[PDB]
This record gives structure tokens, C-alpha cells and sequence, in this order.
């Protein structure tokens, strides 16, 4: 204040009056205070699997049981990062792999009517959502509208990955029954591993009485 | 998944404090909050908005003056724990009063 | 033709089971009998 | 794009033997419209 | 937990911190915003700067420190370590430039308390659109991003309030995105009114009638459901093509195109676009296909033209 | 050519789940009833993926 007059102990934010000619300082500082998943990305990036396996030699060992049950159950991720695995910072997403198109088609039934995957409306939800935080960004930011168009942003990257896990996402209010993700064509009833095993229909092939 | 992978690595008892955070919009500290609360920096420590917003806007509060009362406006500097701002406005978070939209002058 | 009928080249299970793993990000390789690259996809 | 033709799909259902022309028929009528 | 709550009890929680007293509260920040408006012009003059660029160096300082970079115009620049610079050269202008800066500051923070306590609105504008085509989200962010677009329009000199100035913008973003995301195609803007009125036709005539009568739209079913005696088919499954290379497409159109330019354009250019871009351009008719002639000699004409254009004698 | 003894799986970069792309889907766009064809760079694209 006043060019070097003045200056303002405790910790806090700034608010220039122009009435009264006084700045008031309200309790704050830079509170590095993060929220969903961009949080995470960091908390993996800054990790030292090093420091955390000697340091989780220690709690496993020295102290008594009942209490390094956990100690080596966290032990063992820890460690298989370490070995031929790769950094956690992986685990959170930024880019979305797109399933080639053939694979979860769309076609043109009869004559005016169609079929769809499962996969493309939750395709499609997440263009949507990604496309609006985006275009939220742009045109100003107020938090609470950014946090929820960022929550909606997890649901469908959890919606297109796996269903049901969460409470199923449906496609109108008639068909109410979970969409095909991508971790439904990968198990169940024939999926993509089991199918396999399980047995196809063969070209050159027949039957009659005997 | 049946063992936390996130939480397993990181540290966080492996259930909720993800559960509450990616979702909503609990929040975890990251790095330096330097910041008063009922203890100093909270470096791995979660929150929620009631005690992050004490910690972004402050601490401000509204008393409402029906129309035509007004005691202590002039006192428009300071204010005490459990103050009297009129006959039916009492303030019980501490701080420094102030003028919001006035009538008569 | 009048040939014999070659087997694959390689199988479409195979060459699916691996980009339908990777439409979730999962890096899945195919190595050589010394863990070395192999391109599965037929240039 | 891509087309198709439901008639003979129908027929190749009703083939394959999954459940009688019954079932398959209340399929294909549901299939039409509501 | 469900989310259904939450974004309520985060809506209602701060607009239960600010509901906004309807003219001193709501009137001081509309002022403000503008206060900052004129002072971020009145800055790019004394700086030479862009007005949107300063803006956003002011937003950027508001919430703190975020990453969100985008102008029109210009898409990115050096955010963490030139935002200061911009603040210093801000910190040398003097007392009677600074006071600028003071109110744009103020003026652009207010624009978020503007905002984040008006979404009550948006809650109740948004569930009069239930069963639309949107989930219940997809529909308050699309009003919410209203009245965001709402908030750089408010002109507070005309005495009308903003909690009806932003009920427009919020139901112009709603119908905006339900006429797009609602099915898989992208829908007419026409199309969604026509359709929406005929199912209130239809209850409306069945609620009595008990006829279906006589005189582009149906909803996809998905690709994989158990059919039969609620088995383990998927219906993609019983699905075998009618052929892969689709050709008479592209072949054809080269053609199809080229070929019509070429009698289109040797007869007169009045007479063969009334109907090129008529028939082929938007809609359609002929009760108003006439740019100023009688509807009775712009059939005249149509039909005349296409008949040389036929066969020319 | 090469014969393929071993498979393994992994967590895989960003920086990877670019590589295996071709391009990016920009528009939730799948294709329009007016022509059955890919609408502007949708989930459908022929420069993306390939010709149907």
C-alpha cells in the first residue's frame, strides 16, 4: 500500500476498495487443492516405488501383526511395478483409444431403419461431454458448472469401459438394459476369449439320420 | 477391481477417499497449503467444499436487517465472536463488519 | 485353383483379441523367441 | 454405408433353429415398430 | 454415492449462499461486469492489446491459477510464466490507470457470483425437458452453458431483470443441443417440433378416437439383445450382408453432377435455377417459389423451362 | 516371416494409445439419413480407420 508504506502480514487474498481507499486480507493462500482425476495423474507421477518397497519393508517386518497383513498386500503392486511392468501414471487416462469401426458396427435394416453397437452411443456420449468442457473452458469457467460437466466427463469414460459397475447407462425409455461396453465383449457369455474355445459354426459341414 | 490398484498404491485406506474424490469434487492437498485450519499443511490430507471453501473465499457471512432497523453500521471496522449488529443479529463468526447496501444517509 | 488351402498368415481371432484389448489401454505386444518386437498386422 | 435386408436374416433365424416361428415371428413383429 | 443429489445440494448449497437479492444483489453485480467490460476496453487502448486477451489474464488471476487456454482468435500462449508478465505492466500504469485494472478485477470475479448464483434458475428451466432425449445432466450444462452466453449479452441500463433475460438463453441452449444430441443422426432443427406434435396429436386422439388412421423418423434398437426364449443370441448375430463393394456410388455421382451443369447452365440461368435449388437446395414449393412472379407463371416457367431442357427443337 | 512365441501385456502410455491411432475423433457425429455416408470427422471416418 501506498507504494511500500504499508504492508499486510497475515496470510491471505486481496480485495482494493475504492470507497473507503483500504484493502482487506481474508484468510487464504495458494491452497494447491485439486479434484478428480487430474489430481491423481500427479499423485502417481511424484512417487518413488523405490522409497515406497524399502519403506514397506519396514512396516511389513518391524511392526506386529495384525497390522503388516496390509503392509504386504500393498507390497505386491508396488513390486510388480517395479518389475517388467510400467509407471502408474498410466493408470489415469488423457487419451481414449478408439475400437476400429467395423468391429462394433452401424447398418441400414429395412430400408429406413437402422442397427447400432452398443459401443457408438457411448462413443458418441463422450465426443458430447469432452466436446462441452472444452467449449466450457472457452467461454469462461465457473468452477461448479466446470466440476460437473468434468464429473459427467468420468461417468461416460466409465460408461463406454465398463457398465454396471456404477449403475447401467440405458439408451431410451424403452430398452431398459445396460449398453455393450467394452469389457462386456471381453467375458461372459461369448465375449472374445471364451468364444473362441467355446466353439463356431463350421462352412463345410452337414447332418442326416444315420 | 477386488484389490485397489490406485488405492493400494496410493494411500488411502483403498475405498472411499477415491470413491469421494474422482467423482465429486473432494479435494486432496497438493503440494504447499500453507494455510490455518485446525492444524498447518495437510500434504496428503482430503477435505470437502464447506472446509475448502474456509480456505479459498474466507470466512464471510450474511445478517439480515429488516426494513428499517440498522444498529451498528457506523461500527462498519470491527466485530467480535457472538456480536450485536442489531436487536435480532447476532454474529458469531469473527471478524470485521461491513456496510453492504445501504437505505438512508 | 487346384492348390492346397494355407493356413494363415495370421488368424483373425488373433489380430482382433489384440485391438479389441487395445480399445482399453492395454499395450499388448507379441514378441519373438527372444523377447523382440513382431508386427502381427501384415505390414 | 452400409445395407441389409431383415427377410432373409428372418429366414436364416428361423433356419438356425433357435425357437419356433413363433418366437421368432413376435421378434420380427416387435422389430417393426411399437 | 448417486449423483443425483449432489449436483443439487452443490447448486443449492451457494445459491443458498447468495440467493440473489432480486435488484440490489443482482443489480450490483451486473454493474461490475460492465464496470470491468469498459475498463478492459479503455485498458487495450493505453496497453495496445487485445481487449479478449485481457480479459482472460484477468480470469486466469480470479480463479487463482487454471490451464485454460483459448481466444478466438489466438488459441494459446505462454500461460504460467507470461500471465505475471502481464500483471506488472499492469502494476507501472499509474494511479488513474490502475483503478482500471481495480474495477475489472471486480467486475469480471462478480460475472462468477453472478453465475454460480443464478443455477437455481437453470434447475427448473431444465426440468421441464425431462423426457427429451437428454439425460438430466447433459440438459442443466447445456442451460448452464445458456447462461453463461447469456452473461456476455445483459444489458442492466434497461430496467428488466436477468432472472427473465437468461430464461431465453437458457431455453436456446437446451433446444439448441436437443434438436442435435438427442439421436444418432443430427437431426433437423425442423424436424424436432414436427415430430414433438404429432405424439401430442396422437394423445390427443387417443384419448378417444380408438382408431389408428390413415393420412423420416423411428428410434434405433441396439445391436446385441437376447433373442428367443431370452437366451445367449445377440441379434447382430443372425445378420449375413448383401454385398461388400457398394458400387454404382461414387461412379455414378461424377457423373450424375457433371452432367447436370452442363444443360444447366445452356438455357437460362433464371429459368433452370428456380428449380435446381428448389427441388435440390433446402425445402421442396411452388406457393412461394416465385421471387415476385404469379403463382401461376412460375409453373408456367418451370414447366416451359424443363421442356426445351429436354428436347430441344 | 517371424514367428510369434511369446505374448505380453502391459500398461500402455498416452504417449503409446497416440501411436497405435490414426487421427483423432473430433464430432459425435455417426452419419446423416440424407446419405448414407461418414459425416465431417466422425466415429465413422474413411481417412481415419479406412474405406468402407
Amino acid at each position: 500500500a501506498d507504494g511500500g508504506k504499508v504492508k499486510s502480514d497475515v496470510y491471505g487474498r486481496v480485495e482494493v476498495d475504492l470507497v473507503r481507499n483500504v484493502v482487506r486480507v481474508v484468510e487464504s493462500y495458494d491452497i494447491d487443492a485439486r479434484m478428480g482425476a487430474e489430481a491423481i495423474q500427479q499423485l502417481l507421477k511424484e512417487l518413488d516405488l523405490e522409497a515406497l518397497e524399502k519403506e514397506l519393508l519396514e512396516e511389513m517386518k518391524h511392526p506386529s501383526r495384525a497390522r503388516r497383513a496390509k503392509a504386504r498386500k500393498r507390497l505386491e503392486v508396488v513390486r510388480a511395478f517395479l518389475d517388467s511392468g510400467n509407471r502408474p501414471e498410466w493408470m489415469i487416462l488423457e487419451a481414449v483409444p478408439v475400437l476400429p469401426p467395423d468391429l462394433r458396427p452401424m447398418v441400414q435394416v429395412d430400408g429406413g431403419r437402422f442397427a447400432t453397437s452398443d459401443l457408438n452411443d457411448l462413443y458418441r456420449r463422450l465426443i458430447n461431454r469432452n466436446n462441452r468442457l472444452k467449449k466450457l473452458l472457452a467461454q469462461g469457467a465457473p468452477e461448479i458448472i466446470i466440476r460437473n460437466e468434468k464429473r459427467m466427463l468420468q461417468e461416460a469414460v466409465d460408461a463406454l469401459l465398463d457398465n454396471g459397475r456404477r449403475g447401467a447407462p440405458v439408451t431410451n425409455p424403452g430398452s431398459d438394459r445396460p449398453l455393450r461396453s467394452l469389457t462386456d465383449i471381453l467375458s461372459g457369455k461369448q465375449g472374445r476369449f471364451r468364444q473362441n474355445l467355446l466353439g463356431k459354426r463350421v462352412d463345410y459341414s452337414g447332418r442326416s439320420v444315420i | 477391481d477386488v484389490p485397489s490398484k490406485i488405492g493400494t498404491l496410493l494411500d488411502l485406506s483403498a475405498t472411499e477417499l477415491e470413491q469421494v474424490l474422482y467423482f465429486s469434487k473432494y479435494i486432496v492437498l497438493d503440494p504447499k497449503g500453507a494455510i490455518l485450519n485446525g492444524v498447518p499443511v495437510e500434504k496428503r490430507q482430503l477435505l470437502t467444499d464447506e472446509e475448502y471453501r474456509e480456505l479459498r473465499y474466507g470466512k464471510q457471512e450474511t445478517y439480515p436487517l429488516p426494513p428499517g432497523v440498522d444498529a451498528l453500521v457506523k461500527d462498519g471496522e470491527e466485530v467480535v465472536k457472538g456480536q450485536e449488529l442489531a436487536p435480532g443479529v447476532v454474529s458469531r463468526l469473527d471478524g470485521v463488519a461491513l456496510y453492504r447496501f445501504p437505505r438512508r444517509v | 485353383k487346384g492348390e492346397d488351402v494355407p493356413e494363415p498368415s495370421v488368424p483373425e481371432s488373433f489380430r482382433v483379441l489384440v485391438k479389441e484389448l487395445q480399445a482399453l489401454a492395454l499395450d499388448v505386444q507379441t514378441l519373438d523367441e527372444k523377447d523382440n518386437p513382431v508386427d502381427i498386422f501384415e505390414g | 454405408m452400409r445395407t441389409v435386408s431383415v427377410e432373409a436374416i428372418v429366414e436364416a433365424l428361423v433356419a438356425e433353429g433357435a425357437l419356433r416361428p413363433e418366437e421368432i415371428a413376435d421378434f420380427v413383429e416387435r422389430i417393426t415398430t411399437l | 454415492k448417486i449423483s443425483t443429489s449432489d449436483p443439487v445440494r452443490q447448486y443449492l448449497h451457494e445459491i443458498g449462499q447468495v440467493p440473489l437479492l432480486t435488484l440490489e444483489e443482482e443489480v450490483e453485480l451486473a454493474r461490475k461486469v460492465e464496470e470491468g467490460m469498459e475498463a478492459i476496453k479503455k485498458l487495450s487502448e493505453i496497453t495496445g492489446l487485445d481487449p479478449d486477451l485481457i480479459r482472460e489474464v484477468v480470469r486466469a488471476k480470479i480463479l487463482g491459477s487454471a490451464r485454460v487456454r483459448h481466444i478466438p482468435g489466438l488459441k494459446e500462449t505462454l500461460d504460467p510464466k507470461t500471465v505475471e508478465e502481464i500483471d506488472q505492466k499492469l502494476k507501472s500504469l499509474p494511479k488513474e490507470h490502475k483503478r482500471y485494472l481495480h474495477i475489472a478485477r471486480e467486475g469480471e470475479a462478480a460475472r462468477q457470483h453472478l453465475i454460480e448464483a443464478n443455477l437455481r434458475l437453470v434447475v427448473s428451466i431444465a426440468k421441464k425437458y425431462t423426457g427429451r432425449g437428454l439425460s438430466f445432466l447433459d440438459l442443466i450444462q447445456e442451460g448452464n452453458q445458456g447462461l453463461i452466453r447469456a452473461v456476455e449479452k445483459f444489458e442492466y441500463k434497461r430496467r428488466f431483470k436477468f432472472s427473465t433475460y437468461a430464461t431465453w438463453w437458457i431455453r436456446q441452449a437446451i433446444n439448441r443441443a436437443i434438436a442435435d444430441q438427442a439421436r444418432t443422426i443430427r437431426i433437423p432443427v425442423h424436424m424436432v417440433e414436427t415430430i414433438n406434435k404429432l405424439s401430442r396429436t396422437a394423445r390427443q386422439l387417443q384419448q378417444e378416437l380408438g382408431r389408428e388412421p390413415t393420412y423420416i423418423a423411428q428410434e434405433p434398437v441396439s445391436l446385441e439383445t437376447p433373442i428367443g426364449d431370452e437366451k445367449d443370441s445377440f441379434y447382430g448375430d443372425f445378420i449375413p450382408d448383401e454385398h461388400l463393394p457398394s458400387p454404382v456410388d461414387a461412379a455414378t455421382q461424377s457423373l450424375l453432377s457433371e452432367e447436370l451443369e452442363k444443360a444447366l447452365s445452356k438455357l437460362s440461368e433464371r429459368e433452370a435455377m428456380v428449380l435446381k435449388l428448389r427441388k435440390g437446395l433446402i425445402d421442396g414449393e411452388e406457393v412461394g417459389a416465385f421471387f415476385g412472379v404469379t403463382r401461376e407463371r412460375i409453373r408456367q416457367i418451370e414447366n416451359k423451362a424443363l421442356r426445351k431442357l429436354k428436347y430441344h427443337e | 516371416k517371424k514367428e510369434v512365441r511369446k505374448v505380453r501385456i502391459a500398461l500402455a502410455s498416452p504417449e503409446k494409445i497416440r501411436s497405435w491411432s490414426y487421427g483423432e475423433v473430433e464430432k459425435p457425429e455417426t452419419i446423416n439419413y440424407r446419405t448414407l455416408k461418414p459425416e465431417r470427422d466422425g466415429l465413422f471416418d474413411e481417412r481415419i480407420f479406412g474405406p468402407i
